[PDB]
RNA sequence: GUGAUGCAUGGCCGUUUUUAGUUCGUGAAUGAUUUGUCUGGUUAAUUCCGAUAACGAACGAGAUCUUAACCUGCUAAUUAGCGGCGAGUACACUGUACUUGCUGCUUCUUAGAGGAACAUUGUGUGUCUAACACAAGGAAGUUUAAGGCAACAACAGGUCUGUGAUGUCCUUAGAUGAACUAGGCUGCACGCGUGCUACACUGAUAUAUAUAACGAGUAAAAUAUGCUUGCAUACUUUUCCUCCGCCGAAAGGCGUAGGUAAUCUUUAUCAAUAUAUAUCGUGAUGGGGAUAGAUUAUUGCAAUUAUUAAUCUUGAACGAGGAAUGCCUAGUAAGCAUGAUUCAUCAGAUUGUGCUGACUACGUCCCUGCCCUUUGUACACA
């Protein structure tokens, strides 16, 4: 059962293990430091 | 000039008494058309009542036809061509100029 | 990321030596800014195929499309419309029954290609039965490559 | 009568004169339990 | 100067025709790079570092490739090239290279040189599979 | 695998008349058998020529049971 | 030179039990960026352990219900639990891989007595129970496959007792202990 | 104006119906050839349409639907195979023999290869049936010609 | 109804005269025949009737009679 | 006569049965019979070697040919390819993508023919005979593999409802001949198969590039006249695949290019598993589609029993699976589609074609089923 959201290493996986959060909310957030799969920087 | 037939052997002499011919009366002969092999199947079911495993059976008929240029008289060459045919080939004729 | 070190000495001298999927969005983007063309209202609920079944839930895929159209007149000049249809094809699930292939809805790509026609990008001939670019179209069109091309290399 | 140009009651085998089992596959006509037999004169040899 | 040589494996049948320029290699209208497949595009590039960008630089190599799967259309298209810089390399510009040509292009593998003659068997009877039939019911 | 009785007759019957056209080479032993042999199949002369390769590199060590 | 996925040469191997190796004889020949070669198999004995270790674990994921035979998306997956695995610990990925593999395989089984197990088939068994354990985890259990299969393959690797491939294991040598 | 495939169809369904027509009426000879006496069915035609293995079997019909003891018939047809110089024979005929049982019987010589490509190249078959007073009774006959050259063949002088 | 027609009968009878093989066509439903601009539906049945009186010869196949006239039916049907 | 009788028959077929078995001449050993046709080794197999009262034969096995495959710079180009130049459309610098037309040429698009692969060559295993391995060239070393022909004998196996193939018996005006209206095998407590679509994130969803081959394709419309929409008559060709341009969300409709076909569909290229980026990120969920009404168009004189069909509403089981039980060893399992058959319309059926090209053999007789030898029988419809 979801219960995850975006309220409170910069991959996908790693950010949603480390904040408990969806990998959608977790990529919204990864946007947000930075600024279908890709190769890391 | 193409020619059609089923069989190899009818079509491979009539068309070496063409060249023949060819050779002999020094004219404009386009190049001979060796055409990819067209194929006719059919797959049929044995037994005819409804006992027993279902077996089939396929079938196959290599139609075989190639086309030649000659430059010359129309009825000189179909004079040539129905002396030594065999009526099983079925050949038509279009005339050449340059 | 998409960039690899070229071994060979290129040409560059239309659009095919550009990538398409990069070049499409170039396109839809300019197509977006410039509006040269309208949406248009009439089509905004009508699915692309009867196999989508699904909106395309994108508010641009008209644009897409008329990348896609453009990049197509382009690789091969002598188009349809059931040849766009057969390459815009999709499965269709009918329930039960198993899966088939099915084309798309045809008045889409119609309108498409009466926009463009009206925009004068692509043009009809009797010889030449197909849809085909025009002159004018032709250069553009290099140039716009040409354009992507540097933006993308330097 | 009813007769039409539609459906099976159209065409039958030319030899058994029955409705079932009429192959049109390249306009023969024929039904599969003589044609099995009326192949090889035919020209339909069994090969592979 | 020019010469056409082919190359035929799997389903897909590539031809490729290489003549005096300075390295325009083309895939149809498009490039070697155009293709899609980063990971087939390296395994085209093989037959460059084995032999050299430097004598590409004056051989154009043009390329069509028509037919077949994708995989198949690389293993095609590597074939006709290595075919047509075998015979271009006998031909005009050096042979003395061409021995140690072929001892490398043999040391890495024997497929680039020649294609395999794998394709599909004719399905056989039975059932849905070429090697399986229908369920038993007793 | 083994060989056929057929084709073991026709390589004993063989060789008996021009062994000595017959020589060391491989593919001139094959060769002669094309020339002398009447057997109508390019594949069964190829095999009968192989059984007869093999029944000769049996002579000049020992019987050979014939010729 | 060659660089899987054009990250890992993989230049570094872990010696692991000297049989193992050639069980997975990756090397320049079994070279590749992504999964789903073209190698044969059948031609041999041998070759089917020359696949390489990473290609039969992408072709043995495939197998729940529908998703069977869909081994671009087995490609897809590895790629995506590779790049997890490599920053969620710092270790290559392939390389803690195939420590998983060479201590998640059964040593001996007692079948019908006791056999000790071929190197083939103690890494057919370790990769077919870290399948299984995958697709268990892909059951109900909230996370994705990704996550789900990277995690097996790290807890196979340093040896904890949540892998269902070790459970298995254990259960094939308690029932090893009850026989003898 | 027909396409060539159902043209060559057609050319074999009209073999087929001049072949069955053939056998039909030549039940009192041999085979003369084809045309491409006389009179009736050249007239027929054209109105419609604007040492044998095969002579062996109608030969045994002949001596068979008389009433005549098939075993001397049956005999004297492998003494005219052998005396046209046939490799071989093998005629078959089943039925009730004068029984309520059906039964068969087979007289063979010769070879008979009977399964290969070159088999049926070599080998020339025929069946006919013979109506009876309570069945049906029915002949096959095969004769192979003597040997192009046969494949298992092998002699060098 | 059906009533076959006396001059039905003679065109006919004039028509196998005038060549001396004819076939007729097993299927009645065929309005025309390809040599008679006449009801071949009218004919089967005399043709048929003038086999059982012995006079014409007919040695069947399928679709297809090839009828084949004697010697002994002219002079009896040509009055 | 699709009325009975396949237990009166013919022919065909399905099984014993894709295995390895069957028979003869002469010889030899009250008779049925035995030997040949086997102790042993080997195997694709009574296949060979060999021992041998057997010697010598015939069938079956073996063999042949199509498919991909290499070459024969053989043989050449139609409807195919290669170019060269005739004018270029934009780019480089001392050819390139897209178009126009003719022809230096035929490996390439291809087939006529033939060749090439025979344990080939050596390092080995073998009674040094039959048999088998390694390594190499080679596209071709398990017959290179996949296709078909299947002996002798038998079943009282299926079919007289395929035949004007067929005997006997039965029937015909209230037909058991034919036609016509309507009706059924599509209904269902259930069962068993053949099979179709799910349980997802290895996936539900929107974009597009890279996509193949077997394939398959031509006694009727409408117009006018007369009588009074219908009847008769004269005119072209509508009666296959169809491209295109329009109309319609679609279904589908309208008018034409082309093709009786490597020429037009389509083929410098038709499906799906893709693809890369994006919504979602395992929450009976958005998965999933059992499930309804409302309809719109086509096929057919006729669709009610919603034939077929696009549209919106409808929202079951299903968390990888009971007792049981089926199939399967390499471009093949499985997944995915798709051509063809029946077809006026209808694949969820059969048969072919291809893509993605997997977890695991060089074996064993434990079950099941066969084959051989010995043996015991009171069985022989075994």
């Amino acid at each position: 059962k979801l219960n995850h959201a975006v309220f409170i290493v910069i991959t996908p996986s790693a950010i949603a293990e480390k904040y408990k959060v969806n990998l959608s909310v977790a990529r919204a957030v990864i946007n947000h430091l930075a600024d279908s799969q890709k190769l890391y920087t | 000039i193409a020619l059609t037939s089923k069989n190899l052997r009818a079509i491979e002499k009539v068309c070496s008494d063409i060249m023949k011919g060819a050779k002999e009366k020094n004219l404009n002969v386009s190049g001979p058309v060796r055409l990819p092999v067209k194929t006719l199947r059919i797959t049929t079911r044995k037994s005819p009542c409804g006992e027993g495993t279902n077996t089939w059976d396929r079938f196959e008929l290599r139609i075989y036809k190639r086309l030649i240029d000659l430059y010359s008289q129309c009825e000189v060459v179909t004079q040539m061509t129905s002396i030594n045919i065999d009526p099983v080939v079925e050949v038509e004729v279009i005339i050449t100029d340059s | 990321r998409l960039l690899e070190p070229v071994p060979f000495v290129k040409t560059n001298n239309c659009i095919k030596d550009v990538d398409a999927d990069l070049f499409i969005r170039s396109y839809a983007t300019h197509l977006k800014l410039h509006n040269k063309i309208t949406y248009p209202k009439w089509c905004t609920f009508v699915k692309t195929g009867k196999g989508r079944k699904l909106a395309p839930l994108n508010e641009d895929w008209y644009f897409i499309r008329a990348s896609s159209i453009l990049r197509r007149l382009y690789l091969h000049p002598d188009i349809g419309v059931g040849f766009l249809r057969r390459q815009f094809s999709s499965k269709q699930r009918r329930g039960v029954a198993p899966n088939h292939t099915s084309l798309a809805s045809g008045k889409i790509l119609r309108s498409i290609l009466q926009q463009l026609e009206n925009l004068g990008y692509v043009e009809q001939n009797p010889k030449k039965k197909g849809r085909r670019l025009t002159t004018k179209g032709e250069n553009a069109i290099n140039n716009f490559a040409r354009y992507i091309n540097k933006k993308v290399y330097n | 009568v009813h007769p039409k140009k539609y459906g099976q009651g159209s065409r039958q085998c030319r030899v058994c004169s029955n409705k079932h089992a009429i192959i049109r596959k390249y306009n023969i006509n024929i039904c599969r339990q003589c044609f099995r037999e009326r192949a090889d004169i035919i020209g339909f040899k069994k090969y592979r | 100067k020019r010469v056409q040589t082919f190359g035929k494996k799997k389903t897909a049948v590539a031809v490729a025709t290489v003549t005096n320029g300075k390295g325009l290699i083309k895939l149809n209208g498009k490039n070697l790079d155009l293709v899609e497949p980063y990971i087939l595009k390296t395994k085209v590039y093989e037959p460059l570092w084995l032999i050299g960008s430097g004598k590409l630089k004056n051989l154009d190599i043009r390329i069509r490739v028509k037919g077949g799967g994708q995989t198949s259309q690389i293993y095609a298209i590597r074939q006709a090239i290595g075919k047509g810089i075998i015979s271009y390399y006998q031909k005009y510009v050096d042979e003395s290279t061409k021995k140690e040509l072929k001892d490398v292009l043999l040391r890495y593998d024997r497929s680039l040189l020649v294609g395999d003659t794998r394709r599909c068997e004719p399905k056989k009877f039975g059932g849905k599979g070429a090697r399986a039939r229908y369920q038993k019911s007793y | 695998r083994v060989r056929t009785k057929t084709i073991k007759r026709a390589a004993r019957q063989i060789v008996e008349k021009y062994y000595a056209k017959l020589t060391l080479d491989f593919q001139i032993n094959k060769k002669i058998t094309e020339e002398v042999a009447i057997i109508p199949s390019k594949r069964m002369k190829n095999k009968v020529a192989g059984f007869v390769t093999h029944l000769m590199k049996r002579i000049q060590k020992g019987p050979v049971r014939g010729i | 030179d060659i660089k899987l996925f054009k990250k890992w040469s993989y230049e570094e191997i872990n010696i692991a039990d000297l049989s193992l190796v050639d069980c997975i004889a990756v090397s320049q020949k079994a070279c590749v960026y992504t999964p789903h070669t073209a190698g044969r198999y059948q031609k041999k004995r041998f070759r089917k352990a020359l696949c390489p270790i990473v290609e039969r674990l992408v072709n043995s994921m495939m197998m729940h219900g529908r998703n069977n035979g869909k081994k671009l998306k087995a490609i897809r997956i590895v790629a995506y639990a590779f790049e997890i695995i490599h920053l969620m610990t710092g270790e290559n990925p392939l390389q803690v891989f195939v420590n998983a593999v060479q201590k998640g395989g059964p040593r001996e089984d007692s079948t019908r007595q006791a056999v000790d197990v071929s190197p083939l088939r103690r890494v057919n068994q370790a990769i077919y129970l870290i399948c299984t354990g995958a697709r268990n985890a892909a059951f109900r259990n909230i996370k994705s496959i990704s996550e789900c299969l990277a995690e097996e393959i790290i807890n196979c690797a340093n040896e904890s007792s949540s892998s269902y491939a070790i459970k298995k294991k254990d259960e094939i040598e308690r029932v090893a202990k009850a026989n003898r | 104006p027909i396409s060539k495939k159902r043209k060559f169809i057609n050319d074999g369904v009209f073999q087929a119906e001049l072949n069955e027509f053939l056998a039909r009426i030549l039940a009192e000879d041999g085979y003369s050839g084809v045309e491409v006496r006389i009179r009736e069915l050249t007239s027929l035609v054209q109105k419609r349409f604007f040492l044998c293995a095969m002579a062996q079997a109608e030969s045994l019909r002949y001596k068979l639907l008389k009433g005549l003891a098939v075993r001397r018939a049956c005999y004297g047809v492998l003494r005219h195979i052998m005396e046209s110089g046939a490799k071989g024979c093998e005629v078959i005929v089943s039925g009730k023999l004068r029984a309520q049982r059906a039964k068969s019987m087979k007289f063979r010589d010769g070879y008979l290869i009977s399964t290969g490509e070159p088999s049926k190249r070599f080998v020339n078959t025929a069946t006919r049936s013979a109506q009876l007073k309570q069945g049906v009774l029915g002949i096959k006959v095969k004769i192979m010609l003597p040997t192009s050259i046969l494949p298992d063949n092998i002699s060098v002088l | 109804y059906s009533y076959i027609p006396k001059q039905n009968k003679k065109l006919i009878y004039e028509y196998l005269f005038k060549e001396g093989v004819i076939v007729v066509e097993k299927d009645a439903k065929i309005p025309r025949h390809p040599h008679l601009n006449v009801p071949n539906l009218h004919i089967m049945m005399t043709l048929k009737s003038l086999k059982s009186r012995n006079y014409v010869e007919e040695k069947y196949n399928w679709k297809h009679q090839y009828f084949i006239l004697n010697n002994e039916g002219i002079e009896y049907l040509r009055e």
